[PDB]
């Protein structure tokens, strides 16, 4: 188990914690969340009580070092900030518990979801992304942008998703227009997967990670790229077996962890109706057809 | 965007543009089988490609053959249209290559804009309007090329004929689309109205009669009287 202290609580806000949030009160004593579990990424996120506009938060990971929440006042936000003095803070952590002024990590035991919403998601992919490589977090927020996005403006604080686009060279090799737009198995296993992902694993990833900042931060940049990725998967006719199952999985969890009143907004109606009923793997997700069905029929 | 009434006059501007019309690429016949099931069998199609501003037609004839082993071709056909008004852009020198090219059904967009991926600055156009350029193969001389070609070809007119050296090129659509409407709602009717008169004759070098500006006068208002009529007809107005 690991802690993330935090220097203090100014101002009321909606702390997130993965798929867990609690209420905390302005200047309230809370100095932190305790037994979070080591072994996968994670993301601490904010909504200020005065501006339900902007949720924010950080991706990280405990074992790549300690770190701790504050609250600066000049920029009005809580930061994540790394704290290099080993002793230091196991001194702060060790204090706060003994205090009990910690949150536990509240994570149900038979409860695999986090897992399953994170399972490719690697930290190293992850500041690829999001590029600010002195830190070992990584910020994300509502209105950040993509790099897809600022082709159609600061490119430091944009989200570097992978390029997906079916019109363009890239996707079509001249000669077989009809063939590739119909059927997109080459450049989901040639371009994609063997050229700039390298394999599934690290494409699953950057489609989960792209899920997750659309649901905690409704980045709207970041649901496109979600859909993309399950869109190239759904219109290759030539899937590898194991990642046709392993999607289903993904999907899967990912629909049944969405808030049910964001579903408009956060599921688009195209993508989804090609992808369960027209594509060549109509057939092929069957578990997320099924809890598609009896959760949103009114979007299909 | 999409090409409506209100843009209209940018047809006849000076940006170089083609209307390109697919809808008597793939034609058919539909019969019954020995065993009393119901097939179809191809005949000779065409895309229609026409430069509204010149009068230039570019008639690439799309032979049966074409088809032959090929699956859903309904779709297919789109895809070869494309194909085939790629390579028309292609073979022609870069100052004479259109700047846009407008569709006329929403379908041909993506395999358009697929086939013209190396000319992205080539913008690919839909429109609401209601192009009556199916019937080009109403206009005779249109239909018997087609019909007659053993192999793929590409014939080359001008749908105006002379027109052009008298009128505008505004009008010179406006009455290209009045004949086209016309033959279109009553093919029988607006032939008979062009050809009445067995003094008035085609030259060898173009489509239509060769009209005088006060018998065009009169050939347009019968025209504007046919498609009336037949448009009370089919709504009992």
């Amino acid at each position: 188990m690991n802690t993330v202290p935090f220097t203090s609580a100014p101002i009321e806000v909606t702390i997130g914690i993965d798929q867990y949030s609690f209420n905390v009160k302005e200047n309230q004593p809370f100095h932190g969340i305790k037994d979070i579990p080591i072994g996968h990424v994670h993301v601490i996120h904010f909504q200020h009580a005065d501006n339900s506009s902007m949720r924010y938060g950080y991706w990280f990971d405990c074992r790549m070092g300690n770190f701790y929440i504050q609250y600066d006042p000049k920029d009005g936000l809580y930061k994540m900030m790394e704290e290099r003095d080993g002793a230091k803070f196991e001194n702060i952590v060790h204090n706060f518990k003994e205090r009990q002024m910690m949150v536990s990590y509240p994570k149900i035991d038979e409860d695999d979801t986090w897992y399953n919403l994170t399972e490719f998601v690697q930290m190293d992919k992850i500041r690829k992304i999001v590029r600010k490589d002195e830190n070992q977090f990584s910020y994300v927020d509502s209105s950040m942008t993509t790099v897809q996005e600022n082709e159609l403006s600061d490119p430091a604080h944009s989200l570097n998703y992978t390029v997906i686009n079916f019109k363009s060279r890239e996707a079509i090799r001249p000669g077989h227009e009809m063939e590739d737009f119909l059927d997109k198995s080459y450049y989901l296993n040639t371009v994609m997967l063997q050229g700039i992902f390298k394999n599934s694993s690290n494409y699953f990833g950057e489609l989960q990670f792209a899920f997750l900042n659309a649901m905690f931060f409704g980045n709207y940049g970041s649901s496109l790229q979600w859909h993309a990725m399950i869109e190239l998967i759904c219109s290759s006719a030539t899937v590898p077996k194991h990642m046709l199952d392993k999607l289903d999985e993904i999907l899967y969890y990912q629909i049944k962890t969405l808030p049910e009143q964001y579903s408009d907004i956060l599921l688009n109606e195209r993508v989804w109706n090609i992808c369960l009923y027209s594509s060549f793997q109509k057939n092929s997700l069957h578990n997320t057809e099924k809890i598609m069905e009896n959760k949103y029929p009114e979007l299909l | 965007g999409a090409m409506n009434s209100s843009n209209y006059a940018e047809l006849f501007n000076n940006d170089i543009k083609l209307f390109v019309d697919d809808t008597n690429v793939y034609r058919v016949t539909v019969h019954k089988t020995f065993e009393g099931n119901v097939a179809t069998k191809a005949i000779n199609g065409c895309i229609f490609t026409l430069n509204p501003k010149t009068g230039h037609l570019f008639l690439k004839i799309i032979h049966t053959s074409v088809w032959a082993g090929q699956k859903r071709l309904s779709q297919l056909a789109k895809w070869k249209t494309a194909e085939e008004v790629s390579a028309l852009v292609r073979s022609l020198p870069k100052e004479e290559q259109p700047k846009q090219i407008i569709v006329t059904r929403k379908a041909m967009l993506d395999p358009l804009e697929v086939h013209m991926l190396d000319f992205p600055n080539i913008a690919i156009r839909p429109t609401e309007l209601r192009l009556p350029f199916s019937a080009a193969m109403s206009i005779d001389k249109l239909s018997d090329v087609v019909m007659k070609a053993t192999e793929p070809q590409m014939v080359l007119f001008n749908i105006y004929d002379d027109w052009l050296d008298r009128i505008s090129s505004y009008t010179a659509f406006s009455r290209l689309t009045l004949l086209l409407r016309a033959l279109k709602t009553n093919e029988e009717s607006a032939k008979m109205i062009l050809l009445s008169d067995p003094t008035i004759t085609i030259k060898s070098y173009h489509l239509w009669p060769s009209f005088t500006d006060e018998q065009w006068i009169t050939i347009e208002s019968q025209m504007r009287d046919l498609i009336l009529t037949e448009y009370g007809r089919k709504y009992n107005v």
